[PDB]
This record gives C-alpha cells, structure tokens and sequence, in this order.
C-alpha cells in the first residue's frame, strides 16, 4: 500500500 | 545537467538452445536522464514486438529498463540490441553473445 | 533473513508537451507487483505480481485514487523546483522519490526512508530517526522549513511503522510462495581462448533470488579484483537473477583460479575451479 497523502516540496 | 551513459546488457532468459522458444533480453542501467531508444534487431532489422519494463531507479538514482521480447534461437539468424541516450554521440550497437 | 517494501516515483516535465510524465513501481524486496503510468490507458494502479491480482476492488480503487494524488504532487513539485532553480521553461526537468520500510528476520519494523532527488541528484531526505531531514543545497533549505513547518516527517513516520510494515507482512504471507522464497545460483563456468597463450575464465550465477549475491575471483587464495570483469546483476525476466564475472587466465594457468559464490540461496560459499 502507497503513502496516503499529500505533502507539497 | 547530469547526464550518465547507459551500460548495455544482451542476452537470453534461459541458455539458448537452437529451436527451443526463449526470451532475448536487453538490460539498460545506469543512465541519466531518462529520455532513451532501445532497439532490438533481428539480422539488422527493428524488432516490432518489443516490450519493455517500468522505468525504475538505483541506489544513485539513476535509470534502469529492461527490453525483451519471445524469441527461438537458431544458428543462423543474429540478435542485438541498439541503444541511442543523450550520453552517446550515435546510436550503440551491442550484439547478442550466445556462447558466452 | 529480513524484507522490505519499497515504491519508486520519477516525474518528467515535458515543456509544451502535455503533463508530465509520471511512474510508479511497488516492490517487496526484489518482485514488483504495482505500477501505474501517466501515458498507459487504464489510469489505473495495476498488478504486476500474481499474489496481488486478486486483492478486491476496494485495494485497486483505493491505491489508484492515492497514486493520482502522487502524480498531481509531482506535477506540482517540477514547477515549484524549476522556481527554486530560476530554471527556463522550455527544458525538460526530473523528480524522482523513493520511500519504503525493512523489516527483520522478525517481521518487526527495522527502518523506514523517504529519499527526494531532482535532476538525478539528492535533493532532501529523511533521516534514520525520521525525525529529522539532510537538505541537499540551498534549495531543499526551503523545502525541509517547509516541512518542518507541517510536520510532514511525523506523518511519514506513521506510514512507515505502521501501514508500511502491516501490509509488507500482508503481502509477504500471500506471495509466500514467491515472496519467501530463496533461489540459490545454479552457477558454472565457461573457457574461451583469447588466443594461443589466453583464455577467458568466466564464472556464472543464474536464476537466482533474490538479487543480492557476491562473485569474485581468486588466483592462489589471492582475490583479483582489479582484474576481475564484473557485470551488473541483471533481470532474467521471471522473477529471477543472473549475474557474471570474468577474467583473462594465461593459458595453462587455469587451474590456479577460483570463483566465489555467495548467496543467502546457499548453505555455504561455492568455490569453483576449472578442472
């Protein structure tokens, strides 16, 4: 399972 | 930018045996960027059925793809693999080994 | 011994050619069983191993939906990185992330990584702790603020000791067969005469999973590795490995040569002489 999310560099 | 030269892999799946159905494989790694033409040739001639792998990365974070494709050895027809990338002033032809 | 999921991401911006381009592999240890593609025609999150064919559409549906948003991210990352750089529009640009956790022999959570690089070069990651970031230049200075700021690494850290590991194990427990499996190199060698006064001693280990293995060459106990031709341990394209080292023997000498074999396959090293 991919990471669930977001984030933005 | 960064820019690193493919190294180039030809070979079979299986030992090749004349006759006996088997995959030639074209292993490319090590390069950057991504950008890159992989042939195979058949007695010089592109190969059409050719598929390839999902392009992935090393520990340096450059590139590596397999190309492969169903083929039966016999003891006649030749085999190679022909590469193009930024790195290469012109298209690189590595020919298949059998007897290796 | 101990495993591990990984997921691999590059990202390419094409100037004034469409979206760019976005890739993502899934593995546990060296078996892929995930990848999407950004110019395939399903948009979809597909299988690629057969113990994952079968896990539900709500799985495809929910890792499909996630990986869209990664492709968004990434779309997002090469503006904002082409900004840091005051880079021209016109040129094509790459991003490339990998995360993922080990696990020991245990199955027990051993380390978790989150690594960023731009144009093929390091550009920040998450640190042993994952707690704490290495920015790479002034650039990824921002960036670490930035996620400092928003406490990214806190939720990253959460992925990896928690669903990362849950479902490395998932997986590991239903693609035992594949997943748990230990091929050893079938190894053997092979002469060619260079010419009348050499010979090409060349030591082979094949169908071999998983990938890591160790061949070197020896003459009298002595290892030769600075006359050793070594290749990159490649795909066979089933599953499995293969890899070669060579080496140029003075005809008549062969007998002085041993190769090396190490693999977790093996129940012990395998020493090879040409006799």
């Amino acid at each position: 399972m991919i990471l669930g999310g977001v984030f933005x560099v | 930018m960064i820019q690193r030269t493919p190294k180039i892999q030809v070979y079979s799946r299986h030992p090749a045996e004349n006759g006996k159905s088997n995959f030639l494989n074209c292993y490319v790694s090590g390069f950057h960027p991504s950008d890159i033409e992989v042939d195979l040739l058949k007695n010089g001639e592109r190969i059409e059925k050719v598929e390839h792998s999902d392009l992935s990365f090393s520990k340096d974070w450059s590139f590596y793809l397999l190309y492969y494709t169903e083929f039966t050895p016999t003891e006649k027809d030749e085999y190679a693999c022909r590469v193009n990338h930024v790195t290469l002033s012109q298209p690189k032809i590595v020919k298949w080994d059998r007897d290796m | 011994g101990s495993h591990s999921m990984r997921y691999f991401f590059t990202s390419v911006s094409r100037p004034g050619r469409g979206e760019p381009r976005f890739i993502a592999v899934g593995y546990v240890d060296d078996t892929q069983f995930v990848r999407f593609d950004s110019d395939a025609a399903s948009q979809r999150m597909e299988p690629r191993a057969p113990w994952i064919e079968q896990e539900g559409p709500e799985y495809w549906d929910g890792e499909t939906r996630k990986v869209k948003a990664h492709s968004q991210t990434h779309r997002v990352d090469l503006g904002t990185l082409r900004g840091y750089y005051n880079q021209s529009e016109a040129g094509s640009h790459t991003v490339q992330r990998m995360y993922g956790c080990d696990v020991g022999s245990d199955w027990r959570f051993l380390r978790g990584y989150h690594q960023y690089a731009y144009d093929g070069k390091d550009y920040i990651a998450l640190k042993e702790d994952l707690r704490s970031w290495t920015a790479a230049d002034m650039a990824a200075q921002t960036t670490k603020h930035k996620w400092e700021a928003a406490h990214v690494a806190e939720q990253l850290r959460a992925y990896l000791e928690g669903t990362c590991v849950e479902w490395l194990r998932r997986y590991l427990e239903n693609g035992k067969e594949t997943l748990q499996r230990t091929d050893a190199p079938k190894t053997h060698m092979t002469h060619h005469a260079v010419s009348d006064h050499e010979a090409t001693l060349r030591c082979w280990a094949l169908s071999f999973y998983p990938a890591e293995i160790t061949l070197t060459w020896q003459r009298d106990g002595e290892d030769q590795t600075q006359d050793t031709e070594l290749v990159e341990t490649r795909p066979a394209g089933d599953g499995t490995f293969q890899k070669w080292a060579a080496v140029v023997v003075p005809s008549g000498q062969e007998q002085r040569y041993t190769c090396h074999v190490q693999h977790e396959g093996l129940p012990k090293p395998l020493t090879l002489r040409w006799e």
